[PDB]
């Protein structure tokens, strides 16, 4: 049909100007290859962690704790303390 | 039975005016009272258009249908019983006129404007509906060719919808 046609034809030449060419826009001021294309490309980022999702910050899993292998000083004092419990069992 | 049913509202005096006088002949003898006296109508601005109000009395509707019907024969036939029994039945029935004017065609005329993406106002008057239009179209084409717009096609409408809601 000819208004289907010439539909088609002014939709996807000028559909070729705003994405299948690198014509941009004439009618709108502003290209969305220099807006979107890189630094909208950051607002998945600005979103995310900046720098640091992608990047997902190096954080090693650390150590537990522990008595520091310290039964010349430890040992004596938690006898001592379990038998003073003791004395109300 | 009428050739279809008009759904009344204030269709039924008219619908029961061609049934009366299709019992009769009284087709073009029907629609020629009723022209004239609606022609009699629009040549009176006043007096004939006031006169068309709910405000007028018994009395004076039975007088002004009297009236206008004094215009020599030109209310000739059941259209006089007709217009006096509205006289106090309902005041208003230039609709009625065109309604009746609706039958007749219904009975001899028939065809109104097919439109479908054309906005013409174009007539085929015959029976059939299988031959005729496709002339007539044609014709209404090549031919005046007026105001038809409908704008654009409503596809414009229908294909911008659909590519715009994913």
């Amino acid at each position: 049909q000819d208004l289907y046609l010439r539909e088609l034809k002014d939709t996807k030449l000028a559909p070729s100007t705003l994405q299948d060419a690198e014509g941009n826009v004439k009618p709108w001021n502003p290209p969305q290859k220099p807006n979107l294309p890189e630094l909208e490309l950051q607002g998945p980022e600005a979103l995310k962690a900046y720098t640091e999702q992608n990047v997902e910050t190096a954080h090693v899993a650390k150590e537990s704790e522990e008595g520091e292998s310290e039964p010349i000083e430890e040992d004596w004092l938690v006898l001592d303390d379990a038998e003073e419990t003791k004395e109300s069992h | 039975p009428p050739p279809v049913r008009l759904f009344g509202v204030e269709g039924t005096y008219a619908t029961a005016l061609y049934q009366a006088a299709a019992k009769n002949s009284s087709i073009d003898a029907a629609f020629q009272s009723l022209q004239k006296v609606e022609s009699t109508v629009k040549k009176n601005p006043k007096l004939g258009h006031l006169l068309l109000n709910p405000a007028l009395s018994l009395k004076d509707r039975n007088s002004v249908i009297d009236a206008i019907v004094e215009t020599h024969k030109n209310l000739d036939g059941y259209v006089v019983n007709l217009l006096k029994v509205l006289s106090e039945n309902n005041r208003l029935g230039c609709f009625e006129k065109i309604a009746s004017d609706f039958g007749v065609l219904n009975d001899a005329h028939n065809g109104l404007l097919k439109g479908t993406v054309t906005s013409a106002e174009p007539l085929d008057p015959k029976s059939f509906k299988r031959i005729e239009k496709a002339l007539s179209a044609s014709k209404l084409v090549g031919q005046g060719k007026s105001l038809k717009l409908e704008n654009v096609v409503k596809p414009e409408i229908k294909g911008g919808l659909i590519v715009e809601l994913g």
